[PDB]
């Protein structure tokens, strides 16, 4: 009855408004009721510890937890605010993934394996081979599975397999379908070593991914049931490497220092005064420590990016070094060569700590023996140094690596030197080595022998790296060179940091010793905002680290006795039986059609460059838990058509459709971060930071287990069929719901480790409630900082930082010196040719023609060639028209396949994102993208935003064998668009590494759909309409990576081995080793008709209209 | 209605008299150390713009300069719209005093005309000049991602001061200006500027859909909602600023774009008359932050510190003349500069205030042909009540562990 | 008084053409349709006004329609206002950024008034103290009574669209109930705006005080139905003679009152302003009911 107000009216917006009770709509929609923490791991190399916010029990968002000033260790130390906040775009998106159209939702097994498996299992023949469908295994069907149904399925199938061939009448149907002999004999008549394991980066998770590493242990037991042996005769599945066959180790490092991998806590990065970057983007791949180089510009720093691109990282910098792809040898042998002409070298730290000083005999150019010069030697009895006490080296490894000689500038004549002789034990002893000069000397036999210093041999190996020429090879400024060559000699700390943008080239042995001689000759190794790093992956499983006060460590949860378990819950990690039984296997020999690097040399028949410690076995069936191995192999559609088929069982965990999943046999839905029902422990390589987490998330949104009971179920149901109950006891805690037991065995015997325990840290006992420090020797965790400041010696051969190897396989392929060699295939000259003259590089070419264009035969061809007459060379793939250079790099808005097809985050990744797909060509609501420079897509008429082919040869890739018609080439050939970009070269094209590739289902789909997404019936996504970034790509086996004679340190354990291990001087793959055609395929604009839609703005890069170029040269203001 | 603009240091034509803020909300952006993670972008995505309707507003969008943008080429398209000889800054009266909160004339006087301006003389019957974006304007939300500009001439390569090759990062959210356009472009006045902390907001209950602010919006932040047929901004997100998380305890929040940030080049505050707070003395005492695109004459209020190896011509183009001065501070930072910076993103949580505790010299050289001399002070916040609420030191401790434990492994 | 140009006395002074609501018993179904009227109407005269571009205040638009034809009847219980005109554009939806809809309203004075320059009441949507009845017609608010839902949603206007949780067939129940809850829809939708609901009619009935000052009524009571075939719009408005509504315009057999026009055509961008106006109060009356 009171008067209505009619009307609003609102007076001035700036000043007042009448009524505002309607701002309650945003206060209501931020509400939530409850908090929890996680840690996603997803091989960021960050395992960032999350806070979500939940509403109604719904996880709806996420946000930092800011708690890294809580963050501490059991002496109390802590560390500081200035680690915040640290998270990548993706960690605020995975809750996107959790409840998305891509999950995996139930088990599934394909139809034509269970066919198989019902119809008895019958020989495979090729008629059944296509009957069941192997060779076509993309147009098949995934069938849902109960849990019981599909173990029983796996489990009789892996029974069968192995059984299948462990004989000797297994190992000649091996040899009938064309498998190696030494693949074979490896097998050492174990069926089971046909079996292949791979837990992904279980350092991502230990129990639930490195698991697996336990269950190939386990196979031991089926091999006894199979075979009828004993335990000690019996053998299991082999683990399939990580580190290595994603390209992540820098291959150098075990020849330059002798360990797995040189990385440092990031926040110490930010003590470097002077900082190079030559193969990293450290700002789109380390993210949430990427201030801690950024910030370097802001506390008297220097910034260097060494990169053929102007990249992100390149922004930073205080000067970019713009360089020709595959040829940073050069540019730092180059910068060496600057430092030893001026002598510009702290000679005091390089006469200790470095094998410069020491002298290398002319006759076999091996270092020179006291053995040799001194009658009736014997060696030092470093029993009591630090060899043995700290480092674990044996009597009998003692023998084999030896002593070596300096020669003594007090008392004129060559020393004998010890390994444990190193850094400031010279100056206790009488010995002051000498850095240069020729000496001649006579072998106890009489035999006249010339030896010199290490240093005088550089001297003349450097004089084919004169300014002028390194210029010419590696396109670089001149004035750059040298004043990047005077920073190096005027700073301190100086720290040279790379990645994979030079790990993935053949020759990155070479580059990663390169990386090292400017810094072994400043002294910037071992202290503070200094060293010379490589980035990666996750890789450290050795944060577990094996030592005699310690314990098994890592050996504790992956090589326990499998018939000798403690089924103790309060079992000490030292009361454990540490006896592994699966021997390690490197991935790239599947990669590489399922062969060894042999090659039927015309000089010595056929000779096989692999290493027996390298011997890889046949692959016949196949498992792999937080991997998308199949999608992000290389040479992917080569491994579909003719390489998978013959594996009889492929299996995949993993928590979305993958495309792996796609081709594989059986798929098992597993528990997200966020829905773990289970402890877990991670650590990084990254970070001093340890993380536990698991039962405070969300129920599982669908039908999904545990990966540590999913293991435990697989085991089970092996001793359910093999009505055998060790089975059970190697996976006793798992099942009872107990993992901590397990992990517990881990923290105790670990030396960074031992101390914790899984309870405590879970509930906040150094900070915050699910986070701890392990124990390094320092908080700014430094390799060698041990080594130089107490003068302890290096994990080489000599104790000290290397910058020449004289193993004879080395000497053989004339990487002996710190060569600078053109790649195999990424070069315009001859590829894998030696550019330098010295009279001291002579290796053997094996009788191979430079005609040679079989990739193998261009594998080893070791022919010594001076630098003018290489320019004169020319490769035959790069004068056909296969002269782009063409980097698969990795990207901001993905950690590989995650969140490559996540809606929010694929708008963003390409030029092209649009959520609701206006242009039905597009793939989904993003497509991926290569970016190409104008002027090079100008001259093949292509325009931005076209639609391009990108051809490798035709030899080797899509798939071998192709032919234009067949129905698979249609997958297989890539199709993706074209990007301007001038930040590139010409002759250089970029494609991100890890979208979701084309599969039979999505070609069909893609083709058939009204609205053309390439959606896969099952719910799977390509991110291309046709191919895959891997459909240019192809593996390269390395004879520098397969050596049997590589003392280098293990890196679970304080200890020294001889040869191969798995991540640790294995294959290193290399992506780049590549080059692509470009041609157009089809008109960027919608429908096909006229260009995408921004060229007619003229405002593009390469097509500026007049304005734009008024806009770009800041012209639309004037001051005064 | 003759307005105020500090940013021009002249009077400006606006529909309303001019009234601010207590205080106005506003950041400082260190783009030096901008990674283009888009971090900040999930953080607005996941909490406001998640749902039907909105798939394609991306409120807060970090664009690769010079090329990029969202919506594409958006600077380009508004700033052609004032194109004239006349846009010229005039720097030698610019205020050599710090003036009041609100009042001076720190970066000169512009003598171009402004969007609104532009509007009037030409009498186009608008109250400013703009356009509508088209949906497909809308797509590519990274747009020209790491596009670089290059002078495509054989031997380039790229030295500071200015980089041949080269491009930046611009982080971008609703300015909420004080004198916003489409505050004035609305005709029912359902867009509202609070007098409390500043934050513009559309009145969703009234709104109708009229476009008007899509349309005259320089910075193309309103978006039109298809769903509910109305369009929808960056709210500051108000309930956390209101102090209505309980992670701060009641106190006021920082915005969830700028506590996401993840290279620590944003800090959130307020811009009060009070020097001792970190906001109002990077921007007003230092003038090393500087507005975006202040020519068109809303005075934004976020503010940024601009890169050190761009070409500065196109830097004063898009931060003002002030450009040169705050990159000679930043490259080279002074005593209390180094210490603010360590202050981004240590805390969540609001701070009004911050004050130094001296600690002894670390490192100290010369370097940009000038003496940089680096101490490990500690930098603290205080929040409303000038409690203490942050803490941190400007360089890194170092520990030292017993010899059983091992770095070379 | 920037934004706005002085009330000119041409606008002021009613116009001299009385619109008669001839008295008719109007039978008609439940689903009324412009079709079901068209036989009532023809036997009505209706009155050509003239409409011009909205020049007066800011923001200044129309001009894409001159002239239309408006009839009206009643029942003695129901009035009945056909309103045509000329344009060549469907314009049935607003859900693009740049798509805009196809509108006509009238305009009531609210309470009984004699309008002159000497007792000036604006024919700009009314004035302050001197409140109007308003009823507009969305083109697009018929095509969202034909929706599955009541309203169009995104995926009418984009088919290609894909979102991972509302296009997700496989999303959970407890998911989508709280991510689709009103509270997490935001905007118009939890804030109850018409605008953005399934209002379940064709029509809007509003109040304004004048230009700037449009505001929707809490208690709706007007409909009507429309027709485009041949470039033209037809549209009927549909509401009781009288209401309980007290800001609503209430008319009674035998008495004369004034009414205004406008029309929108969203293919020039027509919204607010930009308004093919009638600059004039018109005449109304409406005859006595034949008692039997
Ligand atoms: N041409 C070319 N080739 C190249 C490279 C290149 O640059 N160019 N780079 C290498 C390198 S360095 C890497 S690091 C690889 O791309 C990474 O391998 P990965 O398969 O593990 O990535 P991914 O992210 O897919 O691994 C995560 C998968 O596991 C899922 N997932 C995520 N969380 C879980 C979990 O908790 N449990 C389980 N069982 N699975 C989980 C995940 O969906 C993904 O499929 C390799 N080849
Ligand atoms: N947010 C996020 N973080 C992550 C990842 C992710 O996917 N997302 N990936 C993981 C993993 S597993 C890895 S291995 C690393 O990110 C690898 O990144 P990286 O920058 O070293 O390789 P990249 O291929 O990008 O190469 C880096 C640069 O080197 C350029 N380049 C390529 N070839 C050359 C060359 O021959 N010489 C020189 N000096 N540079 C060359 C390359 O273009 C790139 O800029 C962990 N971090
Ligand atoms: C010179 C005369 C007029 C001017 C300057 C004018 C101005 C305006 C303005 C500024 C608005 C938006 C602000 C608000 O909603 O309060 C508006 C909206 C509106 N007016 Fe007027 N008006 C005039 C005459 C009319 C007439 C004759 C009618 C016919 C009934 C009318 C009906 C409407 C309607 C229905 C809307 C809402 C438009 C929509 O929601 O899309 N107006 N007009
Ligand atoms: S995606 Fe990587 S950087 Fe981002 S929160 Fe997860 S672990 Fe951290
Ligand atoms: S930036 Fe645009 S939307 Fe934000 S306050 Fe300014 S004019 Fe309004
Ligand atoms: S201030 Fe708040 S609403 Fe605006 S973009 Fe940032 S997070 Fe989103
Ligand atoms: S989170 Fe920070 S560093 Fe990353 S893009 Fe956003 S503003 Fe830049
Ligand atoms: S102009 Fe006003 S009516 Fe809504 S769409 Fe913009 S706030
Ligand atoms: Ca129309
Ligand atoms: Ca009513
Ligand atoms: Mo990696």
């Amino acid at each position: 009855f009171r008067l209505l107000k009619p009307a609003v009216v609102v007076d001035n917006p700036l000043d007042t408004y009448p009524d505002r009770r309607w701002e309650s709509v945003y206060r209501d929609q931020y509400q939530y009721d409850r908090t929890f923490t996680y840690c996603c791991s997803p091989n960021d190399t960050h395992a960032c510890r999350i806070r979500a916010f939940v509403r109604n029990n719904v996880m709806m968002r996420v946000e930092q937890n800011y708690d890294h000033q809580n963050y501490s260790d059991l002496y109390g130390n802590k560390a500081t605010r200035n680690w915040n906040p640290r998270m990548c775009l993706k960690g605020y998106t995975f809750h996107r993934r959790v409840y998305g159209p891509y999950r995996l939702r139930y088990p599934l097994i394909r139809k034509g394996w269970k066919r198989w498996a019902d119809d008895g299992f019958p020989e495979l023949t090729p008629e059944n081979k296509t009957k069941y469908m192997f060779d076509n295994r993309g147009n098949d069907e995934l069938l849902r599975a109960s849990w019981d149904e599909a173990f029983t399925y796996a489990s009789k199938g892996i029974i069968h397999i192995t059984k299948k061939y462990s004989g000797p009448e297994g190992a000649q149907k091996l040899i009938d379908q064309g498998y190696p002999k030494e693949m074979v004999d490896r097998m050492q008549g174990a069926g089971t070593r046909t079996f292949k394991g791979r837990g992904g980066m279980g350092l991502l998770g230990v129990i639930g991914k490195y698991g697996m590493y336990r269950f190939n242990n386990c196979l031991a037991i089926v091999d006894a049931h199979n075979r009828g042996v004993g335990p000690d005769q019996a053998l299991g599945g082999r683990n399939w490497s990580n580190y290595t066959w994603h390209g992540d180790q820098a291959p150098g490092h075990p020849f330059s220092h002798g360990l797995q991998t040189s990385d440092v806590d990031m926040n110490d990065v930010r003590f470097s005064k002077l900082l190079i970057q030559t193969g990293k983007n450290l700002i789109e791949n380390k993210m949430p420590e990427a201030h801690w180089v950024t910030e370097v510009m802001e506390r008297g720093g220097k910034i260097v990016v060494i990169t053929p691109e102007y990249s992100p990282s390149a922004q930073k910098a205080d000067y970019w070094i713009p360089i020709r792809n595959n040829t940073d040898t050069a540019l730092f042998l180059g910068i060496t060569k600057i430092l030893i002409d001026n002598k510009w070298y702290d000679a005091d730290y390089v006469k200790k700590f470095t094998d410069f000083p020491l002298l290398i005999r002319t006759d076999t150019l091996k270092r020179v023996s006291p053995k040799d010069i001194i009658p009736n030697y014997k060696l030092q009895d470093i029993s009591d140094g630090p060899s043995y006490h700290i480092q674990g080296l044996k009597d009998e490894q003692r023998e084999i690596i030896g002593d070596f000689v300096v020669w003594d500038a007090k008392s004129k004549g060559p020393k004998a030197i010890t390994r444990d002789d190193v850094g400031e034990t010279l100056v206790k002893k009488g010995i002051d080595p000498v850095l240069e000069g020729s000496f001649k000397l006579k072998t106890i036999d009489g035999k006249e022998i010339e030896v010199m210093t290490l240093l005088e041999m550089y001297k003349i190996h450097l004089r084919d790296y004169d300014i002028d020429s390194v210029v010419s090879m590696t396109n670089s400024p001149k004035d750059l060179i040298e004043r990047l060559a005077k920073d190096i000699a005027t700073i301190k700390p100086v720290a040279i940091h790379y990645g994979e943008g030079v790990n993935h080239y053949f020759h990155a042995t070479l580059m990663n010793r390169s990386y090292y001689l400017p810094v072994m000759l400043t002294g910037n190794v071992g202290y503070f905002g200094s060293g010379s790093h490589t980035w990666a992956g996750n890789y450290k499983a050795g944060n577990f680290q094996a030592s005699k006060w310690s314990g098994p460590g890592f050996y504790g949860w992956v090589a326990e006795d499998v018939f000798k378990p403690n089924l103790d819950p309060y079992a000490s990690a030292k009361d454990l039986n540490i006896k592994g039984r699966a021997l390690d296997e490197e991935v790239a020999y599947w990669n590489h059609s399922e062969r060894p690097l042999i090659v039927n040399t015309p000089k010595y028949g056929r000779k096989v460059f692999t290493g027996k410690t390298h011997m890889p076995s046949p692959t016949k069936v196949l498992w792999f838990t937080n991997v998308n191995l199949i999608n992000n192999a290389k040479h992917v559609y080569q491994m579909l058509k003719n390489v998978n088929p013959n594996i009889e069982q492929i299996m995949s965990t993993d928590i979305e459709i993958t495309g792996s999943i796609e081709y594989a046999d059986f798929a098992f839905p597993a528990n997200s971060w966020v829905e773990f029902q289970e402890f877990e422990i991670t650590n990084s390589c990254s970070n001093p930071f340890i993380q536990i987490w698991g039962k405070t998330g969300i129920t599982p949104v669908y039908e999904s287990k545990d990966d540590v009971k999913i293991l435990a179920g697989m085991a089970s149901k092996l001793g359910e069929l093999l009505r055998d109950k060790r089975f059970e006891d190697n996976w006793k805690f798992a099942i009872e719901g107990r993992a901590s037991v397990y992990i517990n065995r881990l923290l105790d015997g670990s030396t960074t480790m031992k101390g914790y325990t899984c309870e405590d840290i879970l509930n906040g006992k150094y900070g915050e409630p699910g986070v701890a420090m392990l124990l390094f020797r320092t908080y700014p965790r430094h390799p060698f900082w041990e080594q130089v400041h107490e003068s302890l010696p290096f994990y080489t051969p000599t104790g000290r930082l290397q910058a020449y190897n004289d193993e004879p396989e080395i000497i053989e392929y004339g990487e002996n010196f710190i060569v600078h060699r053109e790649g195999p295939e990424a070069t315009p000259y001859l590829p894998n040719a030696i550019v330098s003259t010295n009279p001291y590089i002579r290796p053997d070419d094996y009788g191979i023609p430079e005609n040679a264009e079989y990739w193998e035969d261009r594998t080893v061809r070791n022919i010594k060639k001076s630098w003018e007459e290489t320019k004169k060379t020319k490769n035959f793939l790069w004068e056909k028209g296969y002269h782009f250079y063409c980097v698969t790099p990795k990207s901001r808005h993905t950690v590989h396949s995650q969140w490559a097809v996540t809606d929010w985050n694929f708008i963003w990744n390409n030029n092209f994102g649009d959520p609701y797909r206006m242009d039905k060509r597009m793939p989904g609501v993003g497509e991926h993208q290569i970016h190409i420079h104008p002027q090079a897509a100008r001259d093949l008429g292509i325009e931005d935003g076209d639609y391009v082919y990108v051809d490798a040869n035709p030899a080797d890739r899509p798939y071998e064998g192709w032919k234009p018609n067949d129905s698979f080439y249609k997958v297989s050939r890539l199709m993706l668009r074209a990007k301007y970009n001038p930040a590139y070269p010409y002759n250089c094209t970029m494609m991100k590494h890890s979208a979701w590739i084309s599969s039979d289902k999505t070609v069909q789909a893609h083709e058939t759909r009204p609205d053309g997404r390439a959606l896969s019936p099952s719910g799977y996504q390509s991110s291309f309409r046709y191919g895959s970034q891997q459909s240019i790509t192809r593996d390269w086996s390395m004879p520098m990576h397969q050596l049997d004679s590589l003392f280098h340190k293990a890196k679970i354990g304080m200890k020294f081995i001889f040869g191969f291990e798995a991540d640790n001087h294995c294959i290193n793959t290399v992506p780049k080793e590549t080059l692509v055609k470009i041609t157009k395929a089809e008109n960027g604009g919608m429908g096909g008709k006229g260009v995408w839609d921004p060229v007619k703005t003229g405002y593009t890069a390469g097509n500026e209209n007049d304005f734009m170029k008024k806009f770009l040269n800041g012209e639309l203001i004037k001051v005064d | 209605t003759l307005v105020h603009n500090w940013h021009l240091g002249r009077r400006m034509e606006y529909p309303y008299f001019e009234s601010r803020p207590k205080h106005q909300f506003a950041a400082v952006f260190n783009i030096n150390r901008c990674i283009a993670c888009q971090t900040c972008t999930m953080a607005c995505k996941s909490t406001w713009t998640f749902n039907k309707g909105q798939e394609f507003m991306w409120w807060n969008n970090v664009e690769t300069k010079p090329y990029g943008g969202f919506p594409q080429s958006w600077d380009v398209k508004t700033l052609k719209l004032i194109d004239s000889p006349d846009n010229i800054w005039y720097t030698d009266d610019k205020d050599k005093e710090t003036s009041q909160y609100g009042t001076g004339a720190p970066y000169g006087t512009y003598e171009g005309d402004t969007i609104f301006e532009v509007a009037k003389k030409k009498n186009i019957n608008q109250w400013a000049v703009g356009y509508i974006p088209e949906d497909k304007e809308w797509r590519s939300p990274n747009f020209g991602e790491d596009t670089a500009k290059s002078s495509n001439q054989p031997g380039e390569y790229s030295t500071l001061p200015e980089h041949s090759r080269w491009f930046f990062y611009l982080q971008r959210i609703c300015n909420h200006c004080t004198y916003p356009g489409c505050l004035a472009a609305c005709p029912r006045k359902a867009i509202y500027k609070r007098k409390e902390d500043g934050i513009v907001l559309i009145d969703q209950k009234r709104c109708r859909g009229y476009r008007k602010c899509v349309e005259q919006c320089p910075y193309k932040k309103p978006m039109y909602r298809g769903l509910t047929r109305v369009s929808e901004k960056c709210i500051a997100c108000y309930p956390r600023i209101e102090g209505r998380d309980s992670l701060t305890d009641g106190r006021p929040m920082e915005t969830r774009c700028m506590s996401a940030c993840v290279g620590q080049i944003r800090l959130q505050g307020f811009l009060d008359d009070n020097p001792k707070n970190p906001i109002t003395w990077l921007i007003r005492h230092q003038k090393i932050a500087l507005p975006l695109y202040p020519q068109f004459g809303t005075e934004p209020n976020i503010y940024y510190i601009p890169p050190r190896w761009a070409p500065r011509a196109y830097l004063r183009q898009m931060f003002g003349p002030g450009v040169d001065e705050a990159i000679e501070k930043f490259m080279v930072p002074s005593r209390e500069l180094l210490a603010v910076m360590s202050l981004f993103r240590m805390t969540q949580t609001i701070v009004y205030e911050y004050k130094i505790e001296e600690g002894p010299k670390v490192f100290e050289t010369e370097i940009h042909g000038k003496k940089f001399t680096m101490y490990n002070d500690t930098v603290i916040g205080f929040g409303e009540d000038g409690k203490e609420v942050v803490r941190t030191t400007v360089e890194e401790p170092i520990h030292i562990r017993p010899d059983k434990h091992y770095n070379s492994i | 008084a920037e934004g706005v140009k002085g009330v000119a006395e041409e606008e002021l002074t009613p116009a001299k053409e009385v619109l008669n609501v001839k008295y008719m018993q109007i039978d008609v179904p439940a689903h009324i349709t412009v079709g079901a009227l068209e036989g009532a109407f023809k036997n009505a005269e209706g009155v050509q006004v003239k409409l011009q571009k909205q020049d007066k205040a800011f923001p200044n638009g129309g001009g894409s329609v001159n002239s239309a034809e408006i009839k009206a009847i009643h029942d003695g219980i129901t009035i009945y206002f056909q309103v045509i005109w000329d344009d060549a554009t469907d314009n049935k939806q607003a859900i693009a950024t740049q798509e805009f809809r196809d509108g006509a309203a009238l305009m009531f004075p609210l309470g009984k008034i004699t309008i002159s320059p000497e007792e000036p009441f604006s024919p700009r949507m009314g004035d302050r103290q001197k409140p109007v009845n308003l009823w507009h017609w969305k083109a697009d608010w018929e095509a969202d009574l034909l929706a599955t839902g009541g309203i169009e949603e995104c995926p009418a206007r984009y088919p290609n669209m894909h979102d991972d949780f509302s296009t997700n067939p496989h999303s959970v129940n407890y998911h989508k109930g709280v991510i689709q809850s009103a509270a997490e829809l935001s905007g118009g939708y939890a804030a109850h705006n018409l605008l953005s609901l399934p209002r379940g009619r064709a029509v809007e009935d509003l109040n304004a005080e004048g230009f700037g000052t449009l505001t929707s009524q809490d208690h709706q009571d007007v409909d009507g139905c429309s027709k485009f075939e041949n470039k033209k719009w037809t549209v009927v408005f549909c509401r009781s003679l009288n209401t309980g509504d007290p800001l609503d315009v209430q008319f009674v057999p035998g008495e004369s009152t004034y009414f205004n026009m406008a029309v929108w055509n969203g293919d020039r961008e027509d919204r607010n302003g930009q308004k093919n106006i009638s600059i004039q109060w018109h005449p109304l009356s409406l005859e006595r009911i034949a008692w039997q």
